[PDB]
């Protein structure tokens, strides 16, 4: 709402650095307990029943269903 | 208006931590519970309801398992691995 | 020294001066208006007369609390209780100041 | 666009049979809803009554049954003609209803 | 960049922090500032029409639906149903310009707005808020020592009343009742000075009666030295005109006496019922004789009496009227010289007021009837009377004279005035000028766009009288730079010459000083507001 | 405050003199009550109930600390901690049931309004302890601890 | 910018704003709506009105009064509510010119409106319009004639006016009865300028031409039940007693005995109280006994016992007009006889006014109170008829106070216009425009007087300009035919002080309406 | 119904026109009291024919004064049709009744309708010196059951109103008294209580409520009145029982709950001048009357009728019967016109042909 006249929402500032990172973090802390030989996999169920047992950063990352774009640029690195 | 933003889509649920590891190991004890009688010379049978209206009366561990529905992934593994026992070797689904 | 809004003066005040060079002020929790003597008090009589004097007692008591007042030597009264036209006005012949509904403050 | 003065005159003079037609059901509707969210909304050894008993069994010493009350019903049975108690459910409500 | 935040956890866990924070609104930053800007600004262009001889009137409709036609700039704002804070703080601004001074409820406005303007492009130039805020105070300073310097004394001396008069007329003139400019200006001059302590001390209000009466003409209303009351006399068959009366003020219904405290009087025998009824008959007597006892010519009563008690003042020829309110009882007390007595034992030759002429006047095909309280000796209270063809003007008059009181006030507590028309506006704006082209640079900005600011009134006056505006400013403030002239102003009237010396356009010293200060701290105050926290529920 | 009758109390006045003598007496009456209370030393007064405004007024006049006690709790633990009896009545105390503190006064701790009653000996039949802290949950737990 | 069209939204829910154009627009539509409206109403050829409300009760008017047409109308423009209030406050000053000044301040508002499409500056047109009001105001009080000195000549004035007033109502069909029947009331008043000493009844049935004024006066009241219905040469005492269950006025007394006996001699007690007090009255010397309040079974049996008429509950009205008219001072107490004045009478009686009985005073000594008994075939008739009588009283009263007098049938606008045209043509600059404009608003009434009868309204105005032009200063539109005529010997008259309250409240509401640039509505409740 | 005013009032019209029509039939009705519906026949026919006016062009100006004059020359044609009639002859009464009868649902108990109208009217109004008739003086009194056959023409007065007095009817030689003051225990205006602080006291307050109710009786009885009639009270209880017990020991008939409206009319019919105080309650203050008795309807109800009295007064009472309520109201707007016809008669007496004869008359 304003003079800009545009039909979306705007973020600005350190609003929109600070969701950035935190969906970096996010997507960090999905996998991050996944590393090194003490790590550990993990479920992935595909909302009929079907289970995905899985160590692959790639695989998890690929799976999950993600909105957020920087989250999105994440997932595709 | 104004939909909420967030990282992962809605209706992504996720647990972690002894959680996740007491329900499976849980999951997988109710899996064993449910045909532990089902073993022995003196093993009592029983009855399954098909759901499109048969009956299947039997005594084998993999025919008991395979009829039977779970949502808990670690319950599907275990009647997983039923599965695989009885394709392998033809018996041995409930000691297993 | 202190300082405090005007608070709902009656009839008859305006004829009261507003500058006094070395008032008394005296400090008063007392209503002085024209009441019943006490929530639970009744009053039988069965004669005229008594019924005048009643009357005349009742203005009496508020006459006798204003005479004090007036002989006290002050010339500002400020009450917390409220300050009732008949008493404002026997203030104003006075030429003294009189406030009710003060605060506690 | 202009000329909101409209004065509508004798417009409204055609059409008061049918307004009032329709006015009338209005009224009732209003009347009855007002009925019933005149309920609705606004808010919605001797302490163990040792006579109980010998009332329990005196009680039972008369067996006919309540009015089943027919959105008008409700109205029009306190509209005219004392305490009333009026019992609202759907079918712990059976145990009430014997009481 | 509303909406509070939207986290919900890096771990994806729930994330509230303030309760219902889903529908807060929040607003932050240069956004903010600009918002209120803007809103400030719209505000101020929408009074900015209502400022002088020629500016027009808004018509203000309240929820019942009546009609108010007003052109004071604080009624206006209290009238209008505005959601924006920063509208609010304006309509506060406007209600403390009339509170303090009562004149320049729309010049304040008009300069705030001006002032967020120009606080605007500073601030899209990169100054912070805080620097601008400081540079507006000083300019605000330098402005109130120069019109402190440039200010001008008047005689506020009850033997000439011209200048006072002169006054009145320069407030009254951007009103309606300028078809009776000057019969207004005096009456409210002849108004002021007869309720106020000379010492230069307060004149009050409460001294001033006015009351509207619809029909006659605009005309006609008038000054009655005395008290009008919309009461009559209690007897239809009692006179209508008292001439030389001696009014007997009483706060005691005529009835026969009552305690306050709860009380039963015992009848038990016949002998008793004779005793009581002939006590209440002499008691009637009683009272009506030591009421004629004093002389009285007339009794004014305050609760009301009853049948026989009025038919008694009817048979001893004594005018009576009953159910005066308070105020006016105290009114008519101090005009007449008479004081207030509670009971008819009290009452004494010495305490009747006298009253030269005391009439009921009729109002045409109404039966309303009113009665009028004058020719008093000395009388130190006074009230006004207004008629017109409807109540609407009869109102605006009312505001129209109160903004005259108040600006007679104004004089009689400090005497010194500054010439209106824009001139004080382009003066102090040129000495805001020369102060800031010897300053350090940085608040040089900010002293130049208070200079500016303070230019937009002259501007306001040219525009609405159909004058160019920036042609006719430019021109004023040349030939004030070339002749040292501060009176110099907008001929808003087309009088032919802008010398407002000569024109006698005149106006307080105080109401412009109020006018600057009240503008430069509500526009401070606005400035250092950076972050809006609304609900945004919109609830009905 | 001058105690009432319990079942119902009426002002009876049948004549002028007994109307304008009552509220004279009472107030005469409640003045000799409070002067007799002063009279025995005392200086500090301690009340579970209600004060009257009269009742304040003269115990002003007479130099007396006024406290006022809601909780009967409260009331006992301070006649514990004191040594005094809490009367029922306004008759003045007796030498036994007269308390003694070493130091009654009002004081500000922060930003609250307390009345102490201090003693100098290290003993007596009660004890407070006063908690400080920056948050109202961190003083509860304290409070935890200390319990 | 504005507070509506900005990016930013300052207004509750429901609030808005119109600015200078739309504002205006506004306006004007409004009071030309109100003016168009309340015209064809006005002269002798105006039409009715049906007001048919449409509440629960649904009351019908027939009405021919500006005034009430535009106070019973709901009015949401706020300048139409401006011009509702000027017609309420014309009605309370005079009783006549609700149309006249409604009418003139639309078509002044017009003339405005095609002024500002001129490009002409709305505080200009104000000037203007002051300086027309003034010379107009100047020219009507120089044309005014008196004629208060001669009695005949005032007489014939009131009639005159009287029938002018009722020209354009319903009353116009027996016009010279009415007439005469007003101005005989008005005259009975003996100066006195309070109208509600007149009493208009109206009874159903019969004609309009049934009417009549009462030569002495008229009760709707009863009488008791063993009382006389018939006195002659009646001694009325006029009272404002209890008389009912009448009660000393100690609010705290009570009866506090011991046995029944005791209660019995109080009841006696205070059943001679009140026969005493019946007595005290009738040492008066009176026949008839006329009480405010209500008189109870015991009194009224004592009257009765005595012969003497008692009249109950006749309300403060009621009082104030019977001692008007038999000159009895209303009183209170009875225990001085000898100050107390007596009203007389010739005769008192019941009459029989359609199925409802009336008490009739006859030969009345003072008279300065009438009565007027308006019978008609409908409702509507009675109402329209009370308030055409009322107008037409209130004029002639106005009359009486001031006999300044002019002329009617558009001469005095039509001189009005005259006099602000010479001041237009002597003016520079745009307010000559706005003079002529206001000047061509003076025009427009009668020319819409003569339209409403169907004449050719602009070859008349035209001949009536012409006219007033050479010299003329006494032409008019003659209604007879559809020609023009000296008013002076056709007997046109009308007050002055109408006239001069007409322009002025016209002219002030058109200044107050013209100022607005800006209507700010709140939110509505 | 058949009245026209009467069907135009019941129906709501919601039309301004209709509206104004139906008040032209109540003032119809008021100024003559029958014609309601010849006036309302008459104003449409007018209107209908101003239509086709209208459409020629003509201005409804015109029109209204060329009806005036139309009405003027038709008034004068009526009266030149009229006939002189005197009071003093019955049969032209008689024919009047009768022709304002023919058109209701009484037409055919005209024979005993149209006499009982006549002599009504000449009962409550002088036959000579009299130009109006006050029709609220002849009382309508509407019982159910029986027949229009048996409709009344009672010259005294009937009550609605039970007997208190349950077991004497029919006093012969009634003395009858009306009183407006309560016979109960004594009250003041000003309240009052009564302090009992003995048992001697108990006593002496009931044996003195009890001999002053026994002198309120004496008092009564002593001036030789048998029938007593008692103003309704609210404010106290009129009539207590041992007031009632004390009347009835004295063999007198007690009617209680008397309207305050009815005692003027009662006053007029019998001669009873009220009593408001027992003082002023004497001999000379009562109505004798030759019969006072209650009589029953054939199980339909009860009446009270006081026929025949000394010095009677101008009023009469009609009693209406019928099979139900319907015709009942009928028959009594019926009997209504055909006395609002005689008091046409009364005032202005001139006579005209019915039959349409005027009307056709006027057109030619
Ligand atoms: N006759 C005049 N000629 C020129 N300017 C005037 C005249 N009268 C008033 N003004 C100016 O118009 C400005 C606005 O005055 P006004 O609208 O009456 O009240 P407010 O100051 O509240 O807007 C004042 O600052 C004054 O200088
Ligand atoms: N007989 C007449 N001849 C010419 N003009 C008339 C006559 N009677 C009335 N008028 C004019 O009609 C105008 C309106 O009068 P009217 O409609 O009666 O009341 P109002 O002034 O309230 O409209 C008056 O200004 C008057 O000049
Ligand atoms: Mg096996
Ligand atoms: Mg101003
Ligand atoms: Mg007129
Ligand atoms: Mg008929």
């Amino acid at each position: 709402e304003g003079p800009l006249s545009v039909f979306g929402d705007r973020s600005t500032g350190e609003t929109i650095r600070s969701q950035n990172v935190m969906a970096a973090a996010s997507i960090a802390n999905i996998v991050k307990s996944s590393l090194g030989p003490v790590g550990l996999d993990k479920m992935l169920v595909d909302d009929i029943g079907d289970v995905t047992i899985t160590n692959d950063g790639a695989t998890i990352l690929k799976l999950l269903e993600v909105e957020h774009p920087a989250a999105k640029v994440l997932c595709e690195l | 208006g104004h939909r909420p933003v967030l990282v992962l889509s809605q209706n992504t649920k996720r647990e972690s931590g002894r959680k996740v590891q007491s329900g499976n190991i849980n999951a997988a004890k109710t899996i064993a519970d449910i045909i532990r009688t089902c073993l022995g010379p003196k093993s009592m049978m029983k009855m399954l309801l098909d759901p499109m209206g048969g009956i299947v009366m039997t005594n084998d561990g993999n025919a008991i398992l395979r009829e039977i529905q779970v949502q808990h992934p670690a319950a599907k593994s275990m009647i997983e691995i039923s599965r695989t026992q009885d394709e392998e070797v033809g018996d041995g689904t409930t000691s297993v | 020294g202190v300082a405090f809004k005007k608070t709902f003066s009656y009839a008859g005040f305006e004829m009261q001066p507003k500058k006094y060079h070395n008032p008394k002020i005296a400090l008063l929790n007392v209503e002085l208006e024209l009441k019943a003597e006490k929530d639970n008090a009744e009053i039988r009589v069965h004669t005229v007369e008594d019924y005048q004097a009643i009357v005349d007692a009742e203005w009496n008591i508020l006459y006798d609390k204003l005479e004090k007042i007036h002989h006290s030597g002050a010339k500002v009264v400020l009450s917390k209780l409220p300050i009732g036209d008949v008493a404002t006005q026997y203030f104003a012949d006075r030429d003294m100041f009189c406030a009710g509904r003060v605060p506690e403050e | 666009l202009a000329g909101e003065g409209i004065s509508v005159n004798t417009g409204p003079k055609g059409v008061i049979n049918d307004w009032r037609r329709f006015k009338q059901l209005e009224t009732e509707q209003r009347e009855e809803q007002c009925r019933e969210m005149e309920r609705l909304i606004k808010k919605l050894f001797l302490q163990q009554y040792r006579k109980q008993r010998m009332e329990e069994m005196r009680q039972q010493l008369h067996f006919k049954q309540v009015f089943e009350i027919s959105g008008e019903g409700f109205l029009d049975m306190i509209d005219k003609e004392i305490v009333i108690m009026v019992h609202i459910y759907e079918d712990g409500t059976e145990a009430m209803n014997g009481c | 960049a509303s909406m509070g935040t939207l986290a919900f956890d890096e771990y994806g866990r729930p994330f509230l922090i303030i309760k219902d924070q889903d529908r807060k609104s929040r607003l932050m930053g240069l956004e903010a500032l600009k918002s209120h800007i803007m809103a400030a600004k719209a505000v101020a262009n929408t009074m900015r029409t209502s400022l002088g001889p020629n500016g027009l009137d808004k018509m203000m409709v309240d929820k019942d639906g009546d009609v108010t036609v007003t052109n004071d700039g604080a009624t206006i704002l209290s009238m209008m149903d505005v959601d924006h804070q920063i509208a609010k703080l304006m309509v506060e601004l406007s209600k403390s310009q009339d509170d303090e001074i009562g004149d320049g409820t729309t010049g304040v406005v008009v300069l705030a707005g001006a002032l967020l303007e120009e606080a605007e492009q500073l601030l899209d130039r990169g100054i912070h808020p805080i620097r601008i805020a400081d540079g507006y105070e000083q300019a605000a300073r330098v402005a109130i020592e120069h019109l402190d310097k440039i200010s001008d004394s008047v005689l506020v001396d009850i033997k000439d009343t011209e200048p006072l008069i002169q006054t009145a007329k320069t407030t009254l003139g951007s009103k309606v009742v300028n078809s009776c400019h000057r019969q207004m200006a005096e009456i409210a001059v002849n108004a002021v000075l007869t309720v106020a302590d000379m010492e230069r001390r307060d004149v009050d209000f409460e001294l001033i009666k006015v009351e509207g009466k619809v029909g006659g003409r605009l005309e006609d209303t008038k000054l009655i030295k005395g008290v009008i009351v919309d009461k009559d006399f209690s007897h239809p068959q009692m006179p209508k005109k008292v001439e030389d009366a001696k009014i007997a003020i009483l706060t005691c219904p005529f009835e026969p006496p009552k305690p306050k405290t709860k009380h039963k009087l015992d009848v038990t025998s016949v002998e008793d019922y004779k005793a009581l009824q002939k006590y209440e008959k002499e008691k009637f007597e009683e009272m009506i004789q030591q009421i004629k006892e004093t002389g009285a010519n007339l009794a004014i009563c305050q609760w009301g009496f009853d049948d026989e008690a009025n038919h008694l003042l009817l048979q001893n020829n004594l005018p009576a009227v009953r159910w005066v309110g308070g105020p006016e009882i105290e009114l008519i007390a101090i005009a007449t010289g008479g004081r207030i007595v509670p009971r008819f034992s009290e009452l004494t030759a010495e305490k009747l007021g006298f009253a030269g002429l005391v009439q009921e006047i009729s109002f045409g095909t109404t039966k309303d009837k009113m009665l009028v309280i004058e020719q008093c000796k000395n009388s130190r209270a006074v009230t006004i009377f207004i008629r017109g063809g409807n109540k609407m003007i009869i109102e605006e008059a009312k505001r129209s004279l109160h903004d005259a009181l108040c600006v007679i006030r104004n004089l009689i507590r400090d005497n010194r005035v500054v010439y209106g028309g824009g001139a004080a506006e382009i003066s102090c704006a040129l000495a805001v000028s020369q102060e800031a082209d010897k300053c350090p640079t940085l608040e040089q900005y900010a002293m130049r766009a208070f200079a500016d600011a303070l230019e937009v009134i002259p501007m306001a006056l040219s525009e609405n009288s159909g004058m160019n505006p920036i042609q006719t400013m430019t021109e004023v403030r040349a030939r004030q730079v070339k002749e040292m002239n501060p009176a110099l102003g907008i001929d808003c009237l087309h009088k032919g010459t802008n010398d407002m010396k000569q024109q006698h356009v005149i106006e307080t010293l105080i109401g412009k000083k109020q006018q600057i200060s009240l503008a430069t701290q509500m526009v401070r105050m606005i400035l250092k507001i950076d972050d809006i926290r609304k609900p945004g529920e919109s609830e009905e | 405050d001058g105690m009432i009758t319990e079942t119902k109390g009426t002002v009876l006045i049948k004549t002028a003199e007994e109307l304008m003598n009552f509220s004279k007496g009472e107030e005469n009456l409640m003045d000799a009550q409070v002067k007799a209370i002063a009279d025995t030393g005392a200086n500090v007064v301690v009340t579970g109930g209600k004060v009257a405004d009269m009742a304040l007024h003269y115990a002003n006049k007479y130099n007396i600390m006024l406290v006022r006690l809601n909780s009967k709790w409260d009331l006992r633990r301070l006649c514990k901690t004191v040594g005094a009896t809490a009367l029922p009545r306004l008759t003045p105390p007796v030498l036994e049931e007269m308390g003694h503190c070493d130091s009654v006064y009002l004081s500000e701790v922060g930003d609250t309004q307390v009345v102490v009653f201090k003693h100098e000996k290290e003993d007596g039949a009660i004890s407070t302890i006063v908690l400080r802290g920056s948050t109202d949950n961190l003083m509860d737990d304290i409070e935890r601890a200390v319990d | 910018a504005s507070l509506s069209l900005a990016p930013v939204n300052i207004f509750k829910a429901g609030a808005d704003e119109e600015r200078a154009e739309t504002a205006r627009l506004t306006s004007f539509i409004g009071a030309i709506a109100i003016g168009d409206l309340v015209k064809s109403t006005l002269g002798p050829k105006g039409m009715d009105k049906i007001l048919l409300s449409s509440g629960r009760d649904a009351s019908l008017m027939v009405t021919n009064d500006g005034a009430t047409i535009l106070k019973n109308i709901g009015v949401d423009n706020p300048a139409a509510k401006v011009l509702v209030d000027m017609s309420r406050v014309q009605d309370d000053e005079v009783g006549d010119g609700t149309t006249s000044v409604t009418v003139l301040a639309a078509e002044l508002l017009r003339e405005a409106e095609s002024l500002i499409a001129k490009k002409i500056h709305p505080q200009t047109i104000i000037a203007g319009w002051r300086e027309a009001t003034k010379a107009a105001r100047e020219a009507l009080l120089s044309s005014a004639v008196d004629h208060g000195s001669d009695e005949v000549k005032f007489r014939q004035d009131l009639m005159n006016i009287a029938g002018t007033t009722l020209s354009s109502k319903l009353l116009t069909h027996h016009k010279d009865h009415f007439t005469k029947l007003a101005v005989e009331a008005v005259l009975r008043l003996k100066g006195s300028g309070n109208l509600e000493a007149i009493h208009i009844i109206k009874k159903l049935g019969g004609s309009l031409a049934d009417s009549y004024l009462d030569e002495g006066f008229l009760l709707d009241k009863k009488i008791g039940v063993n009382q006389p219905k018939r006195i002659e040469n009646a001694k009325i005492l006029i009272a404002n007693t209890g008389m009912d269950t009448d009660k000393i006025k100690i609010f705290g007394s009570r009866v506090r005995v011991d046995s029944t006996a005791k209660v019995a001699e109080i009841e006696h007690a205070e059943k001679e109280k009140m026969k005493e007090k019946v007595e005290r009255i009738l040492k008066h010397g009176i026949n008839c006994f006329i009480n405010r309040q209500l008189i109870y079974n015991y009194p009224e049996q004592l009257f009765g016992a005595a012969g003497v008429m008692a009249i109950e509950h006749a309300d403060f009205a009621g009082v104030e007009r019977l001692a008007l008219v038999t000159g009895g001072e209303i009183a209170s107490t009875f225990d001085h006889p000898e100050l107390v004045k007596l009203g007389s009478c010739k005769l008192i009686e019941e009459v029989m006014i359609g199925e409802d009985k009336l008490i009739h005073f006859s030969g009345v000594a003072l008279g300065e109170a009438c009565t007027i008994v308006l019978r008609g075939a409908t409702q509507q008739i009675l109402d329209e008829a009370e308030r055409s009588l009322h107008d037409a009283l209130c004029v002639l009263a106005q009359t009486v106070k001031d006999s300044r007098t002019v002329y009617g049938g558009g001469c005095s606008e039509m001189l009005m216009a005259h006099a602000v045209t010479q001041l237009a043509n002597r003016t520079p600059g745009k307010e000559a425009v706005a003079m002529e404009s206001y000047a061509k608003a003076l025009r427009m009434l009668p020319t819409i007087i003569a339209d409403n009868a169907g004449y050719d309204s602009a070859d008349l105005v035209a001949q009536l300009r012409a006219a007033h032009s050479e010299g003329n200063t006494t032409a008019g539109l003659d209604m007879r035919e559809g020609t023009i005529g000296d008013m002076a010997i056709l007997g046109i008259t009308e007050s002055f002080q109408v006239k001069r309250q007409v322009l002025l409240s016209a002219a002030e509401a058109a200044e107050v309406i013209l100022r607005v640039d800006n209507i700010i509505k709140a939110a509505p409740r | 119904t058949n009245d026209g005013a009467t069907i135009l009032k019941q129906m709501q019209v919601l039309h301004p026109a209709a509206r104004m029509l139906v008040e032209l039939s109540k003032a119809q009705d008021i100024e003559a009291g029958d014609g309601t519906t010849s006036v309302v026949i008459i104003a449409g026919s007018l209107l209908d024919s101003c239509t086709k006016l209208l459409q020629k062009g003509i201005h409804p100006t015109i029109i209204s004064e060329s009806f005036q004059k139309a009405l003027e020359k038709g008034i004068e044609i009526l009266t030149d049709m009229s006939r002189p009639v005197e009071l003093s002859d019955r049969e032209t009464l008689l024919n009047s009744a009768t022709t304002s009868l023919n058109s209701k649902v009484v037409s055919q108990y005209s024979s005993l309708l149209s006499p009982m109208s006549v002599n009504a009217v000449m009962k409550v109004i002088d036959p000579a010196t009299a130009t109006s008739v006050d029709l609220r003086d002849i009382k309508i009194v509407k019982k159910l059951g029986g027949t229009i056959d048996d409709c009344e023409l009672v010259e005294g007065l009937v009550l609605t109103q039970k007997v208190s007095n349950s077991g004497i009817t029919r006093v012969e030689k009634a003395k009858i008294g009306l009183i407006q003051f309560c016979l109960s225990a004594p009250k003041t205006d000003m309240d009052n209580q009564i302090v009992v602080s003995d048992y001697a006291q108990m006593d002496r307050v009931l044996r003195e409520e009890r001999a002053y109710i026994l002198n309120l009786v004496k008092q009564i009885k002593k001036t030789g009145c048998n029938v007593l009639l008692i103003q309704k009270s609210i404010l106290r209880d009129a009539l207590s029982d041992l007031a009632l017990h004390f009347l009835n020991k004295m063999k007198i008939m007690v009617i209680k709950d008397i309207e305050r409206e009815d005692i003027e009319f009662i006053c007029k019919t019998i001669g009873t001048k009220p009593v408001a105080h027992i003082d002023q309650f004497t001999a000379d203050m009562l109505g004798s009357a030759e019969l006072a008795e209650e009589v029953n309807l054939n199980g339909s109800g009860k009446l009270l009728k006081i026929t025949g009295c000394a010095s009677p007064g101008k009023t009469v009472t009609i009693v209406v019967r019928g099979s139900n309520k319907l015709v009942i109201e009928e028959a009594e707007r019926s009997i209504h016109d055909a006395l609002c016809v005689i008091r046409c008669l009364v005032k202005k007496r001139a006579l005209i042909a019915g039959g349409g004869a005027p009307e056709i008359e006027l057109a030619l």
